[PDB]
């Protein structure tokens, strides 16, 4: 017998022997998510336990299989996936030193506070205390307060830690052969060994900043358009020419414009599309927004949901007694146990996040059929992207106005229309700009390529130009500004939420072209097209079974990321905004900042 | 009117596993085929070589009920010409079974919540089965070139696991209850008829 057969057979008793395990792990995992006592938390442990120390031994016997002997390019997706050391290349003694860093800085974002100056015996968490500051608070100095309290005493704390965070991670990337963690992050988009469907780590560079540049000029004009109305409402502190204070951005960190809409409404006459009264008007509920999110997937092909899913999720607040992590997860506990936990109020925003939700569902469902380790999105950016598209066609007017949530005599004009893609821009395109600078700059100081006496010295001089957001006070090296943000002082990787929102508009742009849709992109919807549903169950089924590259393929026609589907779908917020903009300055200038 | 004993057969406490499944003979009693219907929807009523609805005004020889448990997707393995872990190591009909396949979902019997490892099956084997074979063993099946000298171990592998039955699974991992009943056709002095 051949080591490739050998394989096949230790795969097939892995394949077994995960999936009972896995599953007990999800289902410990789900009872505590659904009922917070301090004995779900031991059960889940225990489980969570049980399960990684189980990978870990099969980890170890998966080696004994030298990949260079193994043909099905099938059965090596798995090995490899398997095989992968991790931080265990590194010594039991080094390996110790790195978990206490990463579980060091996870308390510091998690529980570090800050008080307000002449108040000491009241402090304010990062969540909700200072988010609520960065959100709501329209006062120029409360803001700074809130911006600069946090990057100076939690940021400060964790400054050191990122230093040693960096040497042993890119110790650990270099002992698996990657030549740096920057490049153990670009691993998830490798391909190898497929012709004309491959993709190497450094190309996802290449990719990313071409893509970007063609994003510049839509992003430069929202840029304007934001600033010029900020400029409205600070007059005495915001530049007609220069970048925007970072503490002005609708957040703690600019990650998304969302909460500048109340500010920058192109026309405030004409009220938003909000169906939360009509649904409540007709006395829907929890189960019927999920029974119409249902009835959409089977309007394009897709299964209906397993009488397993109505019996187990929990689609409604438990209230009472019995505490539930609130967040709105798909769960995929295999064995053909698939729910949805989500304390499901009746609100249009609900009602969008059960069809977000439940497409993640129809993904879980439609590659149930791969063997264990190929039960996910095609990359990283795969599933979110899926879940997207659906809250895309199900918020239309066309698709609420065909369920009797919209009053069918209901005409749409230019106005609301432009208010939408304004709102769509300042949380869609406002993140590219600062999502792609930020993990540039992390992959720069992972190369080497900045040292550590220049790192918030480069990270502002990139904010300037790239994101052209400013800091409102000069930080030297004892800060550490990126750590202040949740994914890069709790050690994720940042570039997803590119590459998948590019992915969600390849989508839809295909889907609508085969669903037959006349007109600008954003008012599609893929219901009752059976053609669009085939195209994307094409995709779905095969998990990870097959390269990304492929993948997309099967979706969109083009075997690589493209950035033109994105624009065209704000194209009527483009031209909008540059007539918006034929007074006013486009671009902004590095060197001005608001400490003069 | 030997009523044939089909009350301990369908109706049985418990059920064996694939692997070793049980067989009983049914002989010189009267084989009402009418009264099988009594499960909540059995799911299966499929026979071979036969038509189902002539069954209670035929008689036939050697008669034989196999039972045992397997879950929803492994029932379409009951049949002639399939293959798979459950046809290919646990039970094997041949080519030109004569018979009728009887199953049904037995989730509110054969599950539980902290799981249910009453019910076996075989994962490994040397060869496939031949047809009506059955096959207990728990020697360890290699794997690789060396022996394995009867010790699970690298490449060495205990041919048996367990079904994990748990009720909130999915249709397709649930248990079913499987009946099996084989039959020779106007043969012979004819031991059961039935109406
Ligand atoms: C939540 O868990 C506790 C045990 O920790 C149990 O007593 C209680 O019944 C559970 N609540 C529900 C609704 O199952
Ligand atoms: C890889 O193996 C699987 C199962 O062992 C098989 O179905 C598939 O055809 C194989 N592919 C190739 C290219 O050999
Ligand atoms: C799903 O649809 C099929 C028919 O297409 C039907 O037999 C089944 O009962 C449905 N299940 C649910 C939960 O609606
Ligand atoms: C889909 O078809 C049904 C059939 O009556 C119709 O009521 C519904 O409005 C259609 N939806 C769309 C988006 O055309
Ligand atoms: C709406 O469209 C018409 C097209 O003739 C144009 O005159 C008008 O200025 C547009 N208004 C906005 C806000 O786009
Ligand atoms: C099994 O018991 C039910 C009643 O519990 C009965 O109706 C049915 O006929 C029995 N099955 C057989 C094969 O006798
Ligand atoms: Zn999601």
């Amino acid at each position: 017998s051949t080591i490739e057969e050998q394989a096949k057979t230790f795969l097939d008793k892995f394949n077994h022997e995960a999936e009972d395990l896995f599953y007990q792990s999800s289902l410990a995992s789900w009872n505590y998510n659904t009922n917070i006592t301090e004995e779900n938390v031991q059960n889940m442990n225990n489980a969570g336990d049980k399960w990684s120390a189980f990978l870990k031994e099969q980890s170890t016997l998966a080696q004994m299989y030298p990949l260079q002997e193994i043909q099905n390019l099938t059965v090596k997706l798995q090995l490899q996936a398997l095989q992968q050391n991790g931080s265990s290349v590194l010594s039991e003694d080094k390996s110790k030193r790195l978990n206490t860093i990463l579980n060091t800085m996870s308390t510091i974002y998690s529980t570090g506070k800050v008080c307000n100056p002449d108040n000491p015996q009241e402090c304010l968490l990062l969540e909700p205390g200072l988010n609520e500051i960065m959100a709501n608070s329209l006062d120029y100095n409360e803001r700074l307060w809130a911006w600069e309290s946090w990057r100076s005493e939690v940021g400060k704390q964790l400054r050191p830690l990122y230093e040693e965070y960096v040497v042993l991670k890119n110790e650990m990337a270099r002992a698996n052969h990657y030549e740096d963690y920057g490049d153990y992050w670009r691993g998830d988009y490798e391909v190898n060994g497929v012709d004309g469907y491959d993709y190497s780590r450094g190309q996802l560079i290449e990719d990313v900043e071409h893509t970007f540049e063609e994003i510049k000029p839509l992003y430069e004009h929202l840029h304007a358009y934001v600033r010029a109305k900020l400029m409205n409402a600070y007059p005495s502190y915001i530049s007609p020419i220069g970048c925007l204070p970072a503490h002005l951005l609708g957040d703690m960190w600019g990650r998304f414009w969302t909460n500048l809409y109340s500010l920058t409404v192109p026309f405030g006459q004409k009220p938003n599309i909000d169906v939360t009264d009509a649904m409540v008007d007709q006395a829907w509920d929890a189960q019927r927004i999920f029974k119409e999110a249902e009835k959409f997937f089977v309007s394009v092909g897709l299964p209906n949901m397993t009488q397993g899913f109505w019996e187990n999720s929990m689609l409604t607040d438990p209230g009472n007694v019995q505490k539930a992590v609130c967040h709105p997860t798909a769960w995929d506990l295999g064995k053909g146990d698939f729910r949805i936990l989500m304390c499901t109020k009746v609100t249009m925003d609900d009602f969008l996040t059960a069809h977000h939700e439940m497409g993640h569902i129809q993904y879980d469902m439609a590659y149930a059929a791969q063997p264990f380790l190929l039960r996910n999105g095609a990359n990283e950016g795969f599933h979110e992207a899926v879940g997207e598209i659906m809250s895309l066609s199900a918020a239309t007017p066309k698709h609420l106005k065909s369920i009797g949530l919209l009053s069918p005599d209901f005409q749409e004009d230019n106005e609301t229309e432009i208010n939408f893609l304004l709102k769509q821009a300042l949380t869609i395109v406002g993140t590219l700009p600062f999502t792609y600078m930020l993990e540039k700059w992390r992959w720069m100081v992972f190369k080497g390529e900045i040292p550590k006496d220049q790192w918030m010295k480069k990270w502002w001089e990139m904010k300037r130009e790239i994101v052209g957001v400013v800091e409102p006070v000069p930080h030297d090296e004892t800060y550490c500004d990126p750590a202040s943000l949740f994914h890069v002082s709790n050690d994720y990787s940042f570039i997803r939420y590119y590459t998948r929102t590019l992915y969600q508009f390849q989508f839809q742009e295909a889907l609508c072209q085969a669903a037959k849709h006349e007109g600008p992109l954003h008012k599609c919807d893929i219901s009752n097209s059976t053609e669009a549903g085939q195209k994307l169950f094409n995709m779905l089924r095969l998990g990870k079974s097959e390269p990304w590259t492929l993948a997309l393929e099967n979706v969109v026609g083009a075997k690589n990321m493209n950035v033109r589907p994105l624009l065209n779908y704000f194209e009527p917020l483009f031209t909008w905004l540059k007539d918006q903009n034929k007074n006013s300055f486009v671009g902004w200038s590095t060197d001005w900042s608001p400490y003069a | 009117t030997n009523l044939c004993p089909f009350d301990e057969v369908f109706n049985a406490t418990k059920f064996a596993s694939v692997y070793a499944w049980n067989r009983k003979r049914i002989s010189n009693c009267v084989a009402d085929y009418s009264v099988l219907y009594n499960l909540a929807p059995f799911f299966t009523f499929k026979c071979y070589g036969v038509s189902p609805t002539k069954l209670n005004d035929l008689c036939f020889t050697n008669v034989y009920a196999d039972s045992f448990v397997i879950r929803g997707d492994e029932v379409r393995q009951i049949a002639p010409g399939q293959t798979g872990n459950i046809a290919d190591y646990n039970y094997k009909l041949p080519d030109d079974f004569t018979g009728c396949v009887i199953a049904w979902n037995s989730n509110k019997l054969d599950s539980k919540v902290s799981g249910n490892y009453n019910y076996l099956y075989r994962l490994f084997r040397k060869s496939n089965l031949k047809p009506f074979e059955r096959d207990i063993s728990t020697e360890i099946y290699q794997a690789g070139n060396k022996p394995c000298n009867g010790v699970a171990g690298f490449n060495c592998y205990f041919p048996l696991r367990s079904y994990s039955f748990r009720p909130t699974y999915g249709v397709g991992h649930q248990p079913y209850r499987v009946v099996v009943l084989s039959f020779e056709l106007l043969h012979a002095p004819a031991t059961v008829c039935g109406p």
